[PDB]
């Protein structure tokens, strides 16, 4: 009797995440108040098995 | 965005965009082959046959 077993397992995984937050506020002496804030998020995941 | 002019004219403007995406691929391929071969007897004619 001869017997062979070959098992290969490969797992790959990537997670990326970006976060930008930009604020700008021009605050005069109770005459003009101009405030601007922008946000940006980006999450990616990628898992590959075999 | 916020904007206050003359401490009387107020304005706000808040937007938000959110996109989520998901993909999944799952493949399986199973192949089984069984092969049995029994050889029991070898039957021959006697050379003195008629």
């Amino acid at each position: 009797q001869e017997d062979h077993v070959r098992s290969s397992f490969l797992l790959d995984n990537q997670n990326s995440q970006n976060t930008v937050t930009a604020s700008a506020g021009i605050a005069f002496l109770n005459i003009v108040n101009f405030k601007v804030e922008t946000d940006y998020i980006s999450q990616t995941s990628l898992t590959k098995d075999y | 965005t916020e904007l206050a002019l003359f401490s009387r004219v107020n304005g706000k403007f808040s937007t938000e965009f959110q996109r989520m995406k998901t993909l999944q691929v799952k493949d399986q391929a199973v192949t089984t082959r069984v092969q049995v071969r029994n050889r029991i007897y070898t039957v021959k004619t006697t050379p003195t046959s008629e």
